[PDB]
């Protein structure tokens, strides 16, 4: 076999990546689904069209399970990577039946991501962080073409609030985010203004008979697994909690009206059928601890956390509001409506804006979408070429005329041609320095993108492009598949 | 690459079935289910349901096209025909290349025009009976037989101006048919107030009853002191003497409240105090109850009693120990009609003038399911015009105009959005055709006298389906529902930007 | 009901293979013999009178079609595209009842109007120079390669320019081609006069006669003997061996006439005595004649002698005497040309200065047909550009401009005649779009711009075969035939006419 094997993984990565190659941009395509029942569905999404399909070729399923992880990591971004990584895969093609080593094409590639990360990082426009201006401005490049058009005026204020309620101040400035720790409260009823921002935990679980010192103005949350029963004859690790004199204690069992009455004697407040998601983000809210073993037992069982307490039932159902929390990193998120068909999509892209926003943090940097970014770093990569030598020159170009094909595809599926249109964007970007114009996606032409005012986020664009070159050059070294079939 | 095409012709195959149904002189379609029962209808709303459909892409179309058109209920068949000619006309210019989504851009142009131009085209009238008159008769024409019909239009616009309380639009619950399996089908008559589905057959039931009340029953005779309802405990000697007890004296301790309740609303029930029960009742009990003039009754169906809880006055609950004198029912006058073998019980003059019932009535099932869906369209649309302040021309009047506007308006469009609309525009023309072609006249002469007709005069001219000319379509009062036509256009323009955008069928 | 679509079937399948040929931009076809040779060109007659046609009616409608573009100039493809349009446009309505002959009464109908608009929009601009070349150009880039047309059209306008003097229609006879392999195709040019094939096997008769007489009358150097006595050389031998002597004392007797006619009208050894003979002559007696100032030569055609009649002059039979000189004429050059080792006749500066050839050294014998053919195509549209004085702009704009007028003029006629002229308009679509097919571009895209530049500007409007723009043909400087225009209307028309009234299809 030899190189028949690179040459059927990347034809296995051609012909899964032209399946979803059709449908990005603002006009995509629409895709069939014929399960052997019968039914048919209508689908825009690629995610969706490669969740749904079933491939048999171990090459084909290791792409789909990198596109996914990058899915759930950084957001949007799928269809460009399998998109991109097909286009390397099938560019390699012409060298790999060169008779020359797929070892140097690894190399190439390896400088030609270098390369391209370094004129991305050159080629990205700053954009201001804490202001308003320029994250609206962001809202209506990338929030917008989503659902969130008719619900914009909300999800932008929403999130604006939201960038400062997750952070972890570690090793510098604010660089660490978590993303889960965020507590969402998604609830139906009512109108969509309803939704609203609080800085504290919100637990949908309370205590059966609320006759009791529950809400105190320090509560210093204790988190147990232990299950409190009748007495001892156990009121034994009640009598050790009264030790250090707690006024919160955080358990996961049922708690009875004589045990109600036990743990108001302590004055601590258990609570009971909990998630462990809410259990985590409540101890990192509040800087608790959990302990029960006797000789481990110090003064260090005891962790302040909230300020202030309360509940209210909002419509007959027991809420728990747990504000001003010691840690501001685990913080209410109120979603209201009707329906979760779009509240859910609203929510997902607002948290996307929220890794904008601390990639903003980070590196603070827009790239112009709309294909200017690809085709600038295509001639980045083109005019570096010319004072490299050596036999790698050829894949090192080879990928930079490859990465031409997100443009290329926004305007195919548009109705303009696509080789005059590529051909005038080229031209209007090499001797023109200063410009890196981009395609209009809705009329199919070309427009300064700084004019039409669409721009990506530079950490989502840099993991894309990672990712497809990772991908390439991990299809390019297996050089067997075979263990059996 | 290209499965547009299956696409399309799978559309066309729908069409192809679908035609030959519109208007009154639509041929009907001939169900027949596994089984071997029968079935004759002709509207889409059911024959979409057309156990079969084969080719996977027509169920789609047939799916959402019956799942959007519940809402109006009278353009599935148009609906249908103009998705399949939108289709056959983008596909005389997909086959030269022309990549669909401008196609798809000259729709939605198209259909914006046409939206502009539906809104100065209807005409808004203050609408009286004569009107709502003409309305179901257009509606119901086209779904049953076309003498038939004529005598279910009077009972159905004096049902709904009965009902029309103010501009609030009536409700499903509100008017309601019944069923019965009289030899001949004996019109349909209106009925004032709700009509009871079954009754007791003793013999001395109450007749003539005026100014009555009424209670609904749930358990009388089975349990002792006990709302269960189940089986008897022979086993329990205690039981088994308490059950047989719970036979008599569970009957008569409330018995003694019902008689006492009449008496003290009118000496010795003199304005007829009447009972309802959810099932039968003690053959003694039965006889002083029909004795004591009170009706007794069983078989009571759900969907009786909160139906005449907010008509009747009082609540009518299931449970008993009526207790407080305010839960019963008033009825100002009850009736039993036993035609033929079945009784039924006629409430009327109730604590409400509204609420009332149809009586359609036939032979066995094959037909009287065309009569109850067709009456049912027949409501829905002049519920429709009565929820509306303006109506449109129909037989393809007003689609004629709408295409004349589309091609006017083509050369403002900039591009082939422009080639576009021209496509829409020239498929809007399908109804006029096949309503030519079902009625057995030439297709394209008859659409070329309409355009003729509307260009050298303004006036929304039709087709008229007795002698293929030009007709006015104003006179003669073949209005169509405003709304059903936008959502029409809605519907169709979406389906079809829909199908053409797809490609790369998968096997999933 | 089926012999209609087969013949719409063929109809549009010789319209595919023939559409990639239309406009100067288009590919040329290879035409391979069974034998082995091959041919290259893109003329639509020769491509029609070549091609191995399979499908009968398609052998048909091409045959029709030569036969008809025999009579004007040509636009044989554009004909043949229009045809396959007309037929598709009307299929699409027959499948949809349309009897053919309302078809047919529509597209008389369009072609009436047709044949109105072009009257009105024809240009009829004077004689000079400028307009001729560039009607040669239009004439020649569409057959030939760019710069190889450049340099023709001088050639072929200055010897059309020269004919035209007579102030008269003539062509054909008074302008002939010559045929020869040179290597070096550059050299080509008009030759004023006439060339003959070949010459004859003599040292240094003259060189440069300069001024001579021609009289011709076949010389009988080599007079026909007795060879023919019986058979062959019998057993009688000395019949076919010495009786075919005494011959010899006739070709001597035959130079001394040659003697007397030279020194006697010419009255000296020089001004040359110019003869051409159609069979060989003895090299002794040659060059007896050639040191005494005479022009002999031999082995001629006849079309040459006919040629000379009308241009110099002289009798022509093998066996002749010491005729008048009445026939005698004379030339002002009869220098001889010899290219490596054939040898040409330079009859030049005759009297009658109507006779003239042209000169073309195409390197192989391919590139000479496609040559000789598109000179010829050049010189009859330069024909009939003069004669009918009027031209029309060509890159479409008629055709775009005629559809307008049609659209405009459908509602004008009665009865479903407008499907005929709609049919008829979209058929004549059909040119522009190729033409920016073949270009490269887009099909709607290109036809959308020029529509609408032409919608505001009234003036005729073209496609730019470079860029795809609207151009206006005027300016540029593209122009057509008015008569091929008129022909082929008439003759897409008439065929398209016949393909469609035919309904079955029998074997004979
Ligand atoms: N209005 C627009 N005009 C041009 N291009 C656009 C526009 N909106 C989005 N894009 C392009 O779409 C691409 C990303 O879309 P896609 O990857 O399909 O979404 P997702 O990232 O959710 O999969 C970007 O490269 C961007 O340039
Ligand atoms: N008497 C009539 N004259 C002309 N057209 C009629 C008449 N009655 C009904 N129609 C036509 O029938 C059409 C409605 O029937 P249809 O849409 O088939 O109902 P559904 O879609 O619910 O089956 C309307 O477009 C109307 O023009
Ligand atoms: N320079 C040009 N630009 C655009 N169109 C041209 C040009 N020259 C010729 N044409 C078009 O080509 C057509 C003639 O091509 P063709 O049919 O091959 O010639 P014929 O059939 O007469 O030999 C004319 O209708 C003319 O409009």
């Amino acid at each position: 076999s030899g190189r028949k094997v690179q040459s059927g993984n990347i034809n296995a990565a051609k012909t899964i990546a032209d399946i979803i190659r059709t449908c990005l941009g603002p006009k995509s395509m629409m895709k069939m689904l014929l399960d052997p029942m019968g039914g048919i569905v209508m689908t825009n999404d690629g995610n969706a069209i490669l969740r749904e399909i079933q491939v048999q070729h171990p090459a084909a399923k290791s792409m789909i399970e990198i596109s996914r992880t990058q899915d759930e990591e950084v957001g949007d971004g799928t269809t460009s990577v399998i998109i991109l990584a097909g286009e390397m895969l099938s560019v390699a093609e012409h060298f790999l039946e060169q008779q020359m080593h797929p070892t140097v094409v690894i190399s190439a590639y390896r400088k030609a991501l270098d390369d391209m990360i370094s004129t991305l990082k050159k080629i990205s426009i700053p954009v201001d962080i804490s202001d308003s201006d320029m994250m609206l401005n962001i809202i209506n490049s990338s929030i917008t073409t989503k659902a969130i058009s008719r619900w914009s005026s909300l999800a932008c204020n929403i999130a604006l609030d939201a960038v400062k309620m997750v952070q972890f101040e570690e090793n510098g400035r604010k660089e660490i985010d978590i993303k889960k720790y965020a507590r969402v409260e998604k609830i139906p009823g009512g109108i969509i203004e309803d939704s609203c921002v609080l800085r504290g935990v919100m637990i949908n679980k309370d205590v059966t008979h609320p006759r009791m010192r529950r809400y105190i103005k320090n509560p210093r949350i204790v988190l147990l697994d232990s299950s409190l029963e009748y007495k001892k004859g156990i009121q034994q690790l009640c009598e050790d909690i009264i030790q250090l004199k707690p006024d919160v204690v955080i358990t996961e069992k049922g708690i009875s009206d004589l045990a109600q009455h036990y743990l108001m004697r302590a004055n601590i407040t258990a609570i009971r059928r909990v998630r462990k998601t809410d259990n985590n983000r409540i101890a990192r809210a509040c800087g608790a601890r959990i302990v029960s073993r006797p000789e481990e037992l110090r003064e260090d069982d005891v962790g302040t956390g909230a300020g202030l307490l309360e509940i209210k039932k909002i419509g007959d159902e027991y809420f728990t509001f747990i504000t001003d929390c010691k840690d501001p990193k685990a913080c209410t998120i109120l979603l209201r409506g009707a329906s979760k068909e779009i509240l859910s999509e609203v929510e997902r892209n607002l948290q996307d804006a929220m890794q904008v926003c601390r990639n903003v943090l980070l590196d603070p940097q827009l790239v112009p979408g709309g294909g200017a970014s690809e085709m600038a770093v295509a001639h980045a990569l083109t005019e570096k070429s010319k004072a490299m030598t050596g036999v790698e020159q050829w894949p090192y170009r080879a990928v930079a005329q490859a990465l031409e094909v997100i443009p290329r595809t926004l305007i195919q599926n548009c109705g303009a041609s696509t080789i005059r249109l590529l051909t005038s964007l080229r031209a209007k970007h090499t001797q023109e320095n200063c410009e890196t114009w981009g395609v209009n996606g809705e009329t199919g032409t070309l427009v300064d993108m700084k004019e039409l005012g669409i721009w990506e986020p530079l950490a989502v664009k840099l993991q894309t492009y990672k990712t497809a070159v990772e991908t390439a050059v991990l299809l390019l070294r297996i050089d067997d598949i075979v263990s059996g079939h | 690459q290209a499965a547009l095409a299956v696409n399309i012709s799978a559309a066309r195959g729908l069409q192809d079935v679908l035609r030959t149904n519109l208007g009154p002189k639509g041929t009907m379609k001939m169900l027949v289910s596994g089984a071997g029962d029968i079935k004759l209808t002709k509207d889409g709303n059911v024959l979409l349901h057309e156990m079969q459909i084969q080719h996977p892409t027509a169920s789609l179309i047939a799916k959402v096209a019956t799942a959007q058109d519940d809402i109006t209920g009278d353009g599935t068949t148009s609906n249908v025909l103009i998705i399949g000619e939108l289709l056959k006309q983008a596909d005389l210019y997909i086959s030269e290349g022309l990549h669909p989504r401008i196609i798809t851009e000259g729709f939605e142009a198209a259909k914006e025009k046409a939206l502009q131009f539906l809104e100065e085209v209807k005409v808004s009238r203050e609408m009286d009976r004569e009107t709502l008159i003409d309305v179901a008769r257009t509606s119901l024409r086209t779904k049953v037989h076309a003498e038939l019909a004529d005598v279910l239009t009077e009972a159905v616009v004096d049902s709904i101006l009965a009902i029309k309380k103010q501009d609030e639009p009536i409700d499903l619950f509100m008017i309601e048919i019944m069923e019965m399996k009289h030899k001949s089908e004996t019109d349909t008559s209106l009925i004032r107030g709700l009509v009871l589905d079954h009754g007791a057959r003793h013999p001395d039931m109450k007749k003539r009853v005026e100014d009555a009340y009424i209670l609904t029953c749930n358990v009388s005779l089975e349990y002792e002191k006990t709302e269960v309802n189940s089986g008897f405990f022979y086993k329990s000697a205690e039981e088994r003497e308490k059950l047989v007890k719970a036979e008599r004296k569970f009957i008569e301790d409330r018995v003694k409240k019902i008689i006492e309740l009449k008496r003290k609303v009118c000496g010795d029930s003199d304005k007829g105090f009447v009972v309802i029960n959810q099932k039968g009742i003690d053959p003694f009990s039965l006889d002083a109850l029909s004795k004591e003039g009170i009706v007794a009754l069983r078989r009571a169906k759900r969907r009786n009693m909160e139906r005449l809880t907010l008509a009747c006055g009082g609540v009518a609950l299931n449970s008993f120990d009526d207790l407080s004198p305010d839960c019963l029912g008033h009825a100002g006058l009850v009736y039993e009609y036993t035609l033929g073998e079945e009784k039924f019980t006629f409430i009327e003059k109730c604590n409400n003038p509204r609420s009332v019932t149809l009586l359609i009535k036939g032979p066995n099932k094959h037909t009287l399911t065309q009569i109850k869906d067709a009456v049912r369209d027949g409501l829905r649309a002049v519920k429709n015009a009565i929820d509306d302040g303006c109506v449109v021309p129909g037989a393809g009047a007003v689609e004629v105009a709408m295409a004349e506007a589309l091609i006017k308006h083509k050369p403002s469009v900039k591009g082939r959005a422009q080639l576009g609309v021209q496509a829409f525009a020239d498929a809007l023309l399908i109804i006029p055709k096949v309503l030519a072609q079902n009625s057995g006249f030439d297709l394209q002469e008859t659409l070329v006298k309409i355009q003729a007709e509307h260009s050298e005069s303004g006036q929304l001219v039709g087709v008229d389906l007795n002698t293929g000319e030009p007709m006015v379509a104003a006179e003669v009062g073949v209005w169509d529902n405003y709304c059903v036509k936008k959502q029409l256009l809605h519907s169709c323009t979406v389906i079809a930007t829909n199908i053409l955008l797809v490609d790369e069928i998968m096997r999933a």
